[PDB]
């Protein structure tokens, strides 16, 4: 076999490219950051019609100011989402405040690359991190298993990422309401969905300053859905 | 076959072919010399000068250990400055225990030892340098010459990297012609000219010279580099004997 | 028996106004009943528009401002140049000091 | 590195099977046949030594049949040194639950930790595994006379009457035949011993090449005795049923 | 074929790495010879420095273990010194732990233990040499013990080792067939000397220098080797017979 | 913590044990339960040092439970007493030992005999007719010793425990809010609510 | 650096063989020939010592070896594998043993002891197994006289009679015809000659042979006197003078 | 081929092939330009995003005061590299009270990286470093290659095409190393540098990023609508 | 100890040995979970090629974690016994700790936890086992059933089997299980898991085992002669 910490002759890490493969496998993922606030959205894609689509928890509470939409070896992201909100937590605990979105997602990536021969293979899922801070505002990170982080307007993974990407490049523009950036979600999952979009199948959920990291009811959903499509109908 | 792909794995030479790759990687490294003398030692070394960008007489490459002993190398530069620290350390423990600073010979060993471990073992690689090193010690002057196998010996005079052939020869000359002995001074000078001769091996891009010395009288027993006045005479020197 | 333990003894004193803070102490350092110093300032400005000073015994004083002064250097470095807010620093002197619960540092902190 | 070298002992293959427990099973069948049956008033456990040499010492030998406390026994069927660590192990595991309980050993219990051991060694620690499986013969208060068998894999079943080791496929099918559950132990004796004399791969079967022992309440009164045979009590038991 | 990279059997019994570090113990191209008088424990090695710019005083195969042990080794240089700082420590440590001098044999039994080791042991290689350790012992007298990669050992009348070993195997045993004894019957160690280089001259069928050999020496309460002038003394003694 | 009775009488196990918590001059609690359920058949109350007792005890109910769901069997008394026994002897040369005091009382269903145990903080094990902990004893015992017979009824036991409470009660330095009495038997664990 | 070796070197094949086990019992088999014999009042164990050369002094050399003064061990096989065996074999009879109960233990518990360890060089991590077959005679006052076998798996297996080796198949046969219940130890030995001379080629004296007994306590060889209950070691190594008086009258 | 299975394996010529594809990581990596005067030493990089919707990866990490370096490859292990650093810098000022000099800053990246290069089971390091300071023998600037080799210039340049920024401070070094006492002038220099590695894209706003240290100036990074006086 | 990476990524973005895992549970005898309206119920399948054995003493396929929650599973049987082991541990842990039995959710989280841990932990393998685990939380009467994989994931099932033939009983599952209107009854539910298995089984003798799980901690398993009552009653109103 092979090392599980080489190099690729294009230098590059064999595993963590790999890696990344298990995660465009995985279901759509797709976040929108506005002035108003952040807007976080998934692909359910339940296996079966006999599972319960509620209990598939692909959208997650970090704290109140910080959210987490996950796609690929969703498994993999329970470690994760733990030393998130330990660290969150954590920092609260010695600081006696809230703990900035950036130095978080910091953090998550610090996990990463402890992988070799720590643990025995990177993770094989990608995470997009959404949250509020007084310095830097609403903010949206996309944190991958090579270690690395990008800030993002919005930004897609998963399955149907490269043409949502190309999607939200058109749509996105830096006056978006969060109604707006809401349907903008909900008619770009729909576009790139195998299954016909529904309440149970899709989850919306939101970051705002006020309200807070918010997981959005199969009932709010459902009228958002029914409100994009009377939008689109109409011209 | 498949003998080679291993550290420590004997062929049925009984070859260890790892540390004979190792040595091809101190083949293709700059030139770098040690002459012996009458009561010290003297290291010179070739310094490429790749670009004009490069800043003069500030990309160091011979080291010094304890306060008595030099040290250069030929190869891989960062294998060289781990077998140094661990020469450092090992230096240390000696002074600590025994008070008295480590002799040569066995200072010689120590590094030794520490690189012949090296081949031992599959799950490390063996050093990628030769390492000329030596110093002034109670018993007087000792110049040595370590190779990724773990092996050394003393020295009358010593050479490895690119230029090491025509930089013995030049050396053989020496030890014929005065048998008597070098003085430290005139040590420097030659040091100067086999660099700059064995630069013949290396003439794309033009170098710069670095030497040091440990002598008796002229440096009180103390490893020091050569600067200034005394180099760019040693400097004039070579480039006289070239033309 | 070994005592870690000594009184350099001195003095400070704070207090706020509506704009404004001082942070007050005296120069003197002292070991029993001799001076050891006239001037030796035990107030310090730690960054970020903070001052402190940790009096009693100074070695203990010493070591828990220079850790301090530390813990500012890496906030800046760990979360981006953020401005340490005077309630964060009072939080994260009491890991300092309760990290030391059953060894403590014997002084008087001040911020 | 070392990677190189590694045979990876504890991997799955592409069809969910673990390579290293397959061809310890495979080990396994080749070893001497070993029987035990499971009657109303006791248990018998029979098993056949590995091609016998004639200036082997029998009376003082021990290959198949082990003692783990006074209740429980094993038969054993693949290598004896593997077998031995394991029943050191299986024995200090018996009185840990004596020292601590005041109470024999349950012999599920004994037979689940020693099972879970084999377990570990198929899961990780990249060590292979034991080549041994086990016939456990025993008795507790809880579920009276009790027969079990472990493999390398781990896992462990119940049973009425089995057979381990050799030609178990053509053993097991001459216990289906004539085992029924009102059986006693001298019938269950007998049955043993006829299922090893027409399975075996030697000529005829004889006193040197078997070892034999019950496990019986027939001491007296509400109290159970091991007995490992000797030499001239399987030479005597043999004739008895008139196979020599 | 990775049974033969690391040591563990070959389908046929074998151990191919501690075969093929026999063959490393010849690549000095080096041959010793080891003798017992009445009194002492004589030692020779052939002494080779082709290189000029070589300080010949510190080329040597042979070593001082202890006071009362020494040690010649044919291999590398970098394993054979690696034995040869392990058996001062070795030697060390019994000392201090049991409070006597460790014998010849005992020091040779525990180097073929650790040489064993690595037999049986993966990760840790063979050393490619063989280590002849002499003494004279305070109970079994003049002692020659021999140590090779396998873990094998054994005391020796005499011995020899190195590419021509045979050649000068068969030339001891003719002697001592003919003399009808275990020793050389010779008072003076230097008559010893000189019979040990005299039958290597006879067997390798070379002269030698003072350069050409070294020589180690082991009597009661001391091993020592020879300078250069001592060799050379002994040299023109033969000659002069 | 202070007074921890038991009576084994022909058919069932009766455990008595204080309600007073108090530290320093003030009394904190007068309702306190000094006992788990170890098992359905199996009782144990305690006394000691404060923290160590309640500690322990639900230590080896967790330990005894997590038992019965492996095995889906419940233990004998006498191999729960001697697992908690070993637990103490173990404790003993711990750096910090457990300081706590304990009755088993317990209902064999195999046997079909009640069984008392009383196991002190050094892993002294003793199986009695009747036991107590601390220096309750110094009373009950010597009362016990006279009016006990081995053959009483539960009735006839509550009685015979009236009276060590009665003697307690006016004989004893500390007030220790009286007791909560539960019974152990065929039938189970249940709890004398009018003592 | 460090031992990365953590993983077995022996493992099965898809047959079902444990490679490494046959192959060091191949090595067994290339191995000098040695025997023991079991006798009524005795046991004899009995080897050719093999000369590297003539000029090898075969005495310091010690194929059989005391592990106990009422046991000897032995070996056919490699000579290093088999001394470090040695090596551990009498430790583990003092550790194990002799420490705990006083006394040293009987021959089938040391036995027991040995093939452990060479049962986990068969299984743990970075290592190869012993490739040695041992025979270990003994005597202890509960079971009276033993002769165990103990291969490379660590499987030993009790013998009246046994050869292992070069030439151990015609020697087995050979003592099969003249083995029997009533062979008293100077018969034993008389015959342990008689099956050795088979596979020795070379010469065959005292000098070649090494010889070694299990027998009756010998208070000569004790090294003191005035303890009633210690009589002295029922090993005796017999010398090269013992070895030639009985190839006389052979 | 068969010699780059992993770092402790050498190759028939003496080469590390695993060191040799860390560093072809570099190279894929965005350009970063470093240029020193006597007075000042200049960090200038340009940073990469993922798309338009995108942040732009910062280059540039500040290690003391008088020191800090610009990254190009792995950013990970610039961050690991870079906290070496940082605690090594602190660890000088807490104990002896001494800046770490940026000579002694080169020697212990070296010493680092060569322990990744020697040992079974780790890997080279996938990322090349610009160390630029100011210390007690003025100003400095460091190339790092994560083979171990760390070399002291008066300029250089690392990253994608950086072979023609390069060559211009090759020419203009006679020039930019006498611009002493004056910040805006060396990174003009600086930004004029990294242009001649510039192919389609320009510098814009959120695109360039400048860092600079010198005689009474700490290590500040220049970010967003700060570097507009520069294009 | 034992390093290597065993569970490791593929080119494609695979990781083989969970894969491999899985292939293990589809070798498994077949497990069905369905819940109704107030109960779950737990079948399991039994393969027939052993004869001669000791139901008394041999290991039963659905496993008590608490008197609460239940566990069944599909796979290799040795590795089953080490999850409900740690399970079983976990729930009396819990109890210590929080004053309060595990909810099942709770409890397939740590036992799901525990499956991912060894698809990225150095020296060891994937568990070769998925689990079903049904029961009701503490002080509530809404039926849980839950299922667990050798990768790690979990969810929540209406109903859901694993096993040999799964495939073939999830799609009978599929059309004869109602959302809108589970099992009013016991009867009902566990007469559809009972001729849910019968579509693959062979015989409903010595081969079906069920276990009901009811609320406040009542589970009970039936006997032979129970469970072959629902087998004689649904084949008499199949021959239609
Ligand atoms: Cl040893
Ligand atoms: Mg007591």
């Amino acid at each position: 076999d092979r090392g599980v910490s080489t190099f690729s002759p294009e230098g590059r890490l064999f595993q963590v490219e790999y890696s990344l493969e298990a995660i465009k496998l995985g279901s759509t993922a797709i976040g929108i950051a506005t002035k108003e606030g952040v807007v976080l959205g998934v692909e359910k894609r339940a296996t079966s019609p006999l599972l319960e689509s509620d209990s598939i928890e692909k959208i997650v509470e970090i704290d109140r100011h910080i959210g987490c939409a996950m796609s690929g070896l969703t498994a993999d992201a329970r470690s994760m989402i733990e030393h998130a909100r330990t660290a969150a937590v954590t920092h609260n605990l010695y600081y006696d405040e809230d703990i900035n979105v950036e130095s978080l997602t910091q953090s998550v990536c610090d996990l990463a690359l402890r992988f070799g021969e720590l643990m025995s293979r990177p993770f094989g899922v990608a995470l997009l991190i959404a949250g509020h801070d007084a310095d830097d505002g609403y903010q949206l990170f996309h944190a991958e298993p090579s270690g690395t982080f990008y800030r993002y307007n919005a930004k897609a993974i998963g399955s149907g990422s490269e043409g949502a990407q190309a999607e939200l490049l058109n749509e996105w523009h830096s006056s978006l309401t969060l109604k707006e950036a809401e349907l903008l979600v909900l008619k770009i999952l729909k576009q790139v969905m195998e299954e016909k979009l529904d309440e149970n199948n899709a989850q919306l959920s939101c970051i705002t300053k006020q309200d807070g990291f918010k997981i959005y009811d199969n009932e709010k959903t459902a009228e958002l859905i029914k409100e994009l499509k009377e939008k689109e109908a109409a011209e | 076959t498949g003998y080679d792909l291993s550290n420590s794995v004997f062929s049925p030479d009984g070859r260890n072919f790892q540390v004979e790759y190792a040595v091809k990687a101190v083949e293709n490294g700059t030139t770098s010399i040690g002459i012996k003398c009458n009561d010290g030692v003297v290291f010179a070394v070739e310094k490429l000068i790749t670009s004009k960008l490069l800043v003069p007489q500030k990309n160091v490459k011979i080291q010094v250990v304890d306060r008595h002993i030099g040290c250069v190398y030929s190869g891989l530069i960062p294998d060289g400055r781990h077998l140094v620290n661990r020469g450092r350390e090992e230096a240390a423990s000696f002074k600590k225990l025994y008070k008295t600073p480590i002799p040569i010979p066995a200072f010689a060993d120590r590094l030794g030892q520490y690189v012949q471990a090296h081949t031992l073992y599959n799950s490390v690689r063996p050093f990628g340098v030769s390492t000329i090193f030596g110093g002034v010690d109670k018993n007087g002057a000792h110049l040595y010459m370590l190779e990724p196998s773990g092996s050394y010996w003393g020295y009358k005079g010593a050479a490895t990297g690119k230029g090491r052939q025509s930089a013995k020869a030049e050396l053989e000359k020496l030890v014929d012609h005065h048998p008597e002995g070098l003085s430290a001074r005139e040590a420097v000078k030659q040091a100067a000219k086999i660099i700059y001769l064995a630069h013949e091996d290396n003439k794309e891009k033009d170098f710069e010279l670095e030497i040091s010395w440990c002598s008796l009288s002229e440096t009180n027993g103390l490893h020091k580099f050569v600067k200034g006045d005394l180099l760019q005479e040693a400097i004039d020197f070579a480039q006289k004997e070239i033309n | 028996q070994f005592n870690p333990y000594g009184d350099n003894g001195g003095t400070i004193l704070g207090i706020a106004g509506e704009d404004f803070a001082v942070l007050a102490g005296d120069t003197r350092n002292i070991t029993d009943y001799s001076i050891n110093s006239r001037y030796e300032p035990k107030v310090f400005d730690c960054g970020d528009n903070i001052v402190m000073s940790a009096n009693g015994f100074a070695a203990d004083g010493d070591a828990l401002v220079k850790r301090f002064k530390n813990s500012v250097k890496w906030y800046h470095f760990d979360h981006n140049d953020k401005k340490l807010s005077i309630n964060s620093a009072a939080r994260n002197i009491q890991h300092l000091l309760y990290g030391k619960r059953f060894f403590p540092y014997y002084v008087h902190t001040i911020i | 590195g070392s990677r190189r070298y590694d045979s990876r002992t504890t991997i799955f293959s592409p069809e969910g099977r673990l390579y290293q427990v397959e061809y310890a099973l495979e080990s396994i069948s080749h070893a001497g046949t070993a029987i035990g049956i499971m009657a109303s008033d006791g248990i018998v456990l029979a098993a056949e030594r590995k091609v016998t040499s004639t200036l082997l010492e029998q009376d003082t030998s021990t290959e198949k049949l082990y003692k783990l406390n006074d209740k429980i026994a094993v038969a054993v069927a693949g290598l004896t040194a593997d077998a031995e660590i394991l029943i050191n192990t299986a024995r200090i595991h018996a009185q840990n639950y004596l020292k601590t309980y005041n109470e024999d050993i349950p012999v599920e219990i004994l037979v689940r930790r020693l099972s879970d051991i084999k377990q570990g060694y198929t899961q990780h620690g990249g060590l292979r595994p034991f080549g041994v499986s086990f016939i456990y013969a025993g008795y507790d208060d809880r579920y009276g006379y009790q027969l079990y068998t472990s493999n390398p894999s781990g896992n462990y079943t119940g049973w009425k009457a089995i057979s381990v080791g050799a030609n178990t496929s053509a053993a097991q099918t001459l216990l289906q035949m004539d085992y029924k559950d009102d059986m006693k132990v001298d019938d269950a004796i007998e049955l043993a011993l006829k299922t090893l004399s027409k399975t075996t791969d030697s000529s005829a079967l004889t006193y040197d090449r078997l070892e034999f022992a019950t496990i019986r309440k027939g001491a007296n009164d509400g109290e159970v005795y091991q007995k490992i045979f000797k030499p001239q009590e399987i030479k005597d038991i043999l004739v008895k049923t008139g196979i020599t | 074929g990775y049974d033969r990279h690391i040591t563990i059997f070959s389908p046929e019994g074998r151990l191919y790495q501690v075969e093929y570090a026999f063959k490393a113990t010849n690549q000095t191209n080096i041959n010793s010879l080891a003798v017992r008088g009445k009194d002492c424990t004589v030692v020779i090695s052939q002494k080779k420095v082709p290189d000029k710019l070589l300080d010949p005083t510190t080329v040597s195969y042979i070593f001082c273990i202890s006071r009362t042990i020494g040690m010649v080794v044919n291999g590398p240089i970098p394993d054979a010194r690696n034995a040869a700082l392990r058996a001062k420590a070795e030697a060390a440590e019994f000392r201090y732990k049991y409070g006597y001098d460790m014998p010849c044999d005992v020091l040779a039994k525990r180097m073929a233990n650790l040489s064993q080791i690595y037999t049986q042991r993966a990760y840790m290689r063979p050393l490619g040499v063989i280590l002849t350790f002499v003494s004279v012992d305070e109970e079994l007298g003049p002692s020659i013990y021999k140590t090779d990669p396998a873990g094998y050992y054994v005391g020796y009348k005499a011995t020899a080792t190195g590419p021509k070993q045979q050649e000068i195997t068969t030339n001891l045993e003719n002697h001592f067939k003919k003399s009808k004894i275990d020793h050389i019957n010779e008072e003076s160690w230097e008559k010893v000397v000189e019979f040990a280089i005299t039958h290597m001259i006879d067997a390798l069928g070379t002269e030698f220098s003072k350069n050409d050999l070294e020589v180690g020496v082991a009597t009661k309460d001391k091993f020592f080797t020879l300078s250069a002038e001592n060799i050379e003394e002994r040299l023109v003694a033969i000659a002069e017979q | 913590m202070d007074i921890i009775l038991g009576i084994r009488v022909q058919d069932s196990v009766i455990l008595a044990s204080s309600k007073a918590v108090t530290r320093g001059i003030s009394v904190l609690k007068d309702s306190d339960d000094k006992t788990r359920q170890l098992s359905p058949h199996t009782l144990m109350s305690f006394a000691g040092e404060a923290g160590d007792t309640v500690q322990f005890a639900e230590y080896i109910q967790a330990n005894i439970q997590l038992y019965s769901i492996r095995e889906d069997y419940e233990l004998s008394p006498q191999a729960v007493s001697s697992f908690v026994r070993q637990e103490l002897a173990k404790s003993i040369r711990s750096r910090r030992p457990y300081q706590v005091n304990v009755l088993i009382g317990g209902y064999d269903k195999k046997k079909n005999k009640p069984e008392l145990y009383q196991i002190d903080y050094l892993g002294t094990k003793v199986e009695l007719p009747y036991g107590a902990h601390g220096y309750s004893g110094f009373y009950t015992f010597s009362l016990l010793d006279h009016h006990y017979r081995p053959d009483m009824t539960t009735e006839e036991g509550l009685d015979l425990l009236k009276l060590c409470v009665q003697e307690l009660e006016k004989r004893m330095p500390m007030d220790f809010k009286g007791v909560i009495v539960k019974i152990v038997d065929k039938d189970g664990i249940r709890q004398v609510d009018d003592f | 650096m460090t031992d990365r070796y953590s993983f077995s070197l022996t493992t099965f094949s898809p047959s079902g063989k444990l490679g490494q086990i046959d192959y060091a019992l191949t090595a067994v088999k290339q191995g000098v020939t040695s025997l023991g014999i079991k006798a009524t009042n005795g046991v004899v164990i009995a080897t050719e010592k093999k000369s590297s050369s003539p000029l090898a002094m075969s005495e310091t050399l010690s194929k059989v070896s005391l592990l106990t003064p009422d046991i000897g061990a032995v070996y056919s096989g490699m000579g290093p594998d088999y001394r470090v065996l040695v090596d551990k074999s009498r430790k583990v009879a003092h550790t194990s043993y002799k420490r705990i109960y006083g006394e040293y233990p009987p021959t089938k518990l040391l036995v027991s002891e040995v093939a452990k360890i060479m049962q986990e060089a068969t299984q743990s991590g970075g290592v190869r197994p012993f490739g040695v077959s041992l025979l270990i005679a003994g005597h202890d006052e509960f079971n009276g006289f033993s002769l165990y076998q103990v291969d490379p798996s660590g499987s030993y297996f009790p013998w009246k009679a046994t050869a292992i080796g070069k030439g151990s198949v015609a020697a087995k046969t050979f003592l099969e015809k003249r083995w029997n219940d009533e062979l008293e130890l100077e018969d034993a030995i008389h015959i342990a000659l008689l099956t050795l001379k088979e596979s020795v080629e070379g010469e065959f004296n005292g000098d070649t042979i090494e010889l070694a007994i299990i027998g009756d306590e010998n208070p000569d060889l004790l090294g003191y006197t005035g303890i009633p209950t210690d009589k002295g070691p029922r090993f005796r190594k017999l010398t090269s003078q013992e070895i030639n008086d009985r190839l006389e009258a052979l | 081929n068969n010699y780059d299975g992993d770092t402790v394996t050498f190759s028939p010529t003496g080469r590390l092939f695993q060191v040799e594809y860390a560093l072809e990581a570099i190279k894929q990596g965005s350009v970063t330009v470093g240029l020193r005067s006597n007075t000042h030493a200049v960090l200038v990089a340009l940073k990469r995003n993922a798309d338009e919707l995108s942040s732009y990866q910062k280059k540039i990490i500040k290690c003391d005061e008088h020191m800090g370096l610009s990254l190009a490859g792995l950013a990970p292990d610039a961050r690991v590299l870079s906290n070496y650093l940082r605690q090594q810098c602190n660890y000088s000022s807490l104990v002896f009270n001494r800046k770490l000099a940026v000579e002694r800053a080169g020697h212990l990246l070296c010493d680092k990286a060569q322990k990744n290069t020697q040992s079974y089971g780790g890997r080279p390091y996938g990322v090349g470093l610009l160390i630029i300071g100011y210390d007690k023998s003025g100003a400095h600037l460091l190339e790092f290659q994560p083979s171990g080799n760390v070399t002291e210039l008066y300029g250089t340049a690392i990253g994608a095409r950086s072979q023609g920024a390069k060559t211009y401070l090759e020419r203009t070094l006679d020039t930019f190393i006498k611009i002493d006492g004056n910040p805006d002038e060396l990174i003009k220099a600086g930004v004029e540098a990294i242009s001649q590695s510039l192919r389609d894209e320009s510098l814009t706003v959120d695109n360039l990023s400048i860092a600079i240290v010198g005689k009474d100036t700490p290590f500040t990074i220049y970010d967003g609508e700060a570097v507009a006086k520069y294009i | 100890g034992y390093d290597r990476a065993l569970s490791i990524f593929s080119p494609d973005g695979h990781i083989f040995q969970v894969e491999y895992a899985l292939e293990a549970v589809k070798r498994g005898t077949c497990a069905v979970g369905v819940k109704g309206k107030n109960c779950v119920v737990l079948g399991c399948e039994r393969r027939s090629t052993l004869k001669l054995q000791d139901t008394r003493i041999t290991p039963s396929k659905v496993s008590k974690i608490d008197s609460h929650v239940v566990l069944s599973f599909s796979g290799l049987n040795a590795d089953s016994r080490i999850l409900i082991e740690k399970a079983r541990v976990e729930a009396q842990s819990h109890r210590l700790t929080l004053e309060d039995p595990v909810t099942v959710e709770y409890l397939t989280r740590y036992v799901a936890g525990v499956q991912q841990r060894y698809t990225q932990s150095g020296g060891v393998r994937p568990f070769g086992v998925s689990t079903l685990i049904a029961g009701f939380d503490p002080r509530d009467d809404e039926p849980k059933l839950y299922q667990t994989e050798p990768s790690g994931i979990y969810s929540s099932w209406s109903a859901q089997t694993i096993g040999r033939n799964s495939k073939t009983v999830r799609e009978f599952l599929e059309k004869n299980y109602d959302r809108k209107e589970p099992p009013a009854t016991v009867e009902e539910c566990v007469k559809l898991t009972v001729r849910s298995l019968l579509e693959v089984v062979q015989t409903g003798a010595k081969n079906i085992e069920i276990t009901v799980v009811k609320p406040d901690s009542d589970i009970v398993a039936l006997s032979s002669e129970e469970i072959n009552q629902y087998v004689t009653q649904i084949e008499q109103e199949k021959q239609e």
